């Protein structure tokens, strides 16, 4: 058994809260359950402190919404420069939540109202080797699609750190 | 598989040193990149054999790098600590580190050490051992030093001297107590202008700072003073690590009662506030928290901060980003804090003012038990003092919507200062409006009567409030 530390973060989390509470089969523990070989993963009065680098954590999920490309935008200016300073060597998944959403009648029309239309995945692997990502990977959080392939990555992420 | 070990670990027992270099290749591949195998070898057990050879052969330099790599992968297991702990390798890897100079040579020893270091217990054994000692002579020698090599010896050794301290046993043992001989020395990286030292010596200092008898014994000391001199010296730009450090070590050193008045006296509010420009949400998070600590039973400390427009009008937009939202909830606490503990009717006026009602109405509806009240309290002071100056707000707010959904619960005995601030929000003629709402066939029920004497009483006299006046 290997214990591995997944922190995520994003914009608005209702887009965020939905891709791990979807994996029941702030602190939360999945696992794989358990394929043979055993991987657990644990999520997110006197503080405790620590260095850089012995970070207790092992990989970040950096999560946009697919109907919003300015909360992927975002990502550059209000995420990256926090896990720049604070948590470096840490590797990165950015994930698109929602990708149900995408041509949809209701909501690439009222994208329409803000000179805009949804974010593609050229767009999204674009900021993906902007900010460094060790990968990408879209998910919808309502029709299930794609996301147990997002937790393989983030633990494939975590493991790739003789004689 | 099982069959193919059996035999690689019983050469294990060979005092023939070709025989081990040759079973190690063996074993060495597979099980490469098998966490199976690996575990397997754990139960075997191999790790306290393997404890025994690298202190028997440590004047070999072939098979002991061999071993090392061996440590490192094992580690990443979770079986391997509490087996690793049995053994002398706390011993037998500092006896190594004196022994080895060569900058490659100890940087495998330090990937070693920082994975098996993260068990509490091997703290301790390391410290017993005498690793803090060569590690502070380390960071000494190289801190002028510029060659890439050295600053990263430097980094690793101040760092894990950090880890070392997040052990309470072993931390226990370097506050010696603070000032002993080690937390000195490391007191003296906060002077220093050498930007890691500083870091290093704020988070050790922080982490030295986690029980209350040790906090006070700072304090007195003139650690707060030190740590303002850090701050100052990082304002207008920019290593946010280090102010992050520094603020989060105060935020600690605020705790204990004792020390809330004596570091507002040395002027940390101060000092703390020239970060409320800082856009970085971990700076801005052990900000609040710091001042949230200071302000706790001090009332005319939150009168000023109550009244200082420049902070409120910050919280109150930190409240409105709907990211983080971390900064989001201490903030709103914050806000909540400086009415509860001030009572003042000039900081309930600035509050309302910058517009903070809504937001405190809003964390009355929140899923942590302790913020509810918090926010209720303060809106109970809001509605004694200064009802007049709230009351447009509070209807915008739908406070009164939420205080009916509020009592009938599922619940919370929170309910009872609920009805307290429906009883004393009911005399305001633009107030409720809650006759208009229907709450007083929930108030008789609950009058009769939840399980709490408390939760009767009000409710029962603000069933004959409701019907009467
Ligand atoms: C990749 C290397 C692994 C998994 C460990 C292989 C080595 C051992 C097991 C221990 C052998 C060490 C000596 C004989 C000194």
């Amino acid at each position: 058994a290997i214990r591995k530390k997944l922190v995520i973060v994003g914009d608005g989390a209702c887009g965020k809260t939905c891709l791990l509470i979807v994996f029941s089969k702030e602190n939360y523990v999945a696992d794989i359950e358990v394929d043979g070989k055993q991987v657990e993963l644990a999520l997110w009065d006197y503080d405790r402190l620590r260095p850089l680098s012995y970070p207790d954590t092992d990989v970040i999920l950096m999560c946009f919404s697919i109907d919003s490309p300015d909360s992927l935008e975002n990502i550059p200016e209000k995420w990256t420069p926090e896990v720049k300073h604070f948590c470096p060597n840490v590797p990165i998944i950015l994930v698109g939540n929602k990708k149900d959403l995408r041509n949809d009648e209701h909501t690439r029309r009222e994208l329409a109202k803000m000179k805009q239309e949804p974010v593609k995945p050229e767009e999204g692997r674009d900021m993906a080797n902007r900010i460094g990502a060790f990968g990408y990977m879209e998910c919808s959080a309502k029709t299930k699609d794609g996301v147990r392939e997002v937790f393989e990555m983030a633990t494939r992420a975590a493991l790739q750190a003789c004689l | 598989d099982a069959g193919l070990i059996s035999p690689l670990v019983q050469l294990l027992n060979s005092k023939d040193q070709e025989v081990l270099l040759q079973t190690g290749r063996a074993l060495g591949n597979i099980c490469y990149d098998s966490h199976s195998l690996q575990a397997q070898l754990i139960n075997m057990g191999v790790i306290p054999t393997l404890v025994k050879l690298l202190g028997i052969h440590c004047q070999n330099a072939a098979l002991t790098e061999m071993c090392l790599v061996a440590f490192g992968n094992l580690a990443e297991l979770e079986s391997s600590k509490e087996q690793f702990a049995s053994t002398n390798i706390a011993e037998e890897l500092v006896k190594l580190f004196k022994k080895q100079i060569e900058h490659d040579k100890r940087e495998m020893i330090f990937e070693v050490l920082a994975p098996l270091a993260e068990n509490d217990a091997i703290k301790l054994q390391l410290v017993e051992a005498g690793l803090v000692e060569c590690l502070l002579e380390i960071v000494q020698q190289k801190v002028d030093s510029d060659k890439e090599d050295d600053i990263t010896e430097l980094k690793t050794g101040s760092d894990l001297m950090v880890l070392l301290l997040l052990g309470d046993e072993s931390m226990q043992k370097l506050f010696e107590g603070g000032k002993g001989s080690v937390f000195q020395r490391v007191l003296s990286w906060i002077p220093s202008n050498n930007h890691q030292l500083q870091l290093a010596g704020a988070l050790a200092i922080a982490n030295f700072a986690r029980n209350d008898a040790n906090c006070i014994h700072m304090v007195d000391n003139g650690i707060v003073e030190k740590l303002m001199d850090l701050l100052d010296r990082h304002v207008e730009d920019g290593n946010v690590t280090v102010q992050h450090a520094a603020l989060s070590a105060l935020r600690n050193l605020a705790i204990p009662v004792i020390n809330k008045a004596k570091m507002l006296s040395a002027g940390v509010t101060e000092a703390v506030l020239k970060f409320l420009k800082s856009e970085m949400p971990p700076v801005q998070f052990k900000l609040l928290g710091t001042l949230r600590m200071l302000i706790d039973a001090q009332a005319e400390a939150a009168e000023q901060l109550g009244k200082n427009v420049k902070l409120v009008e910050r919280l109150v937009e930190w409240c409105e980003a709907k990211d983080h939202a971390g900064v989001m909830g201490e903030s709103n606490r914050l806000l909540s804090a400086l009415i509860r503990h001030s009572k003042s009717k000039d900081v309930i006026k600035t509050i309302v003012q910058s517009g903070g009602i809504k937001h405190l109405v809003t964390m009355a509806t929140s899923e942590h038990v302790i913020m509810q009240n918090e926010a209720l309290v303060a809106l109970a002071l809001i509605a004694a003092l200064e009802l007049g100056t709230a009351e447009k707000d509070l209807e915008s707010a739908k406070l009164v919507q939420i205080l009916h959904r509020l009592l009938a619960d599922e619940r919370s005995a929170p309910e009872i200062k609920y009805n307290s601030m429906v009883l004393i929000c009911a005399l305001m003629g633009s107030e409720c409006l809650h006759k208009e709402v229907q709450d007083l066939a929930f108030l008789d029920v609950v009058s009769k009567l939840r399980s709490h004497e408390n939760k009767s009483v009000a409710q029962q006299a603000s069933l004959t409030e409701q019907r009467l006046t």
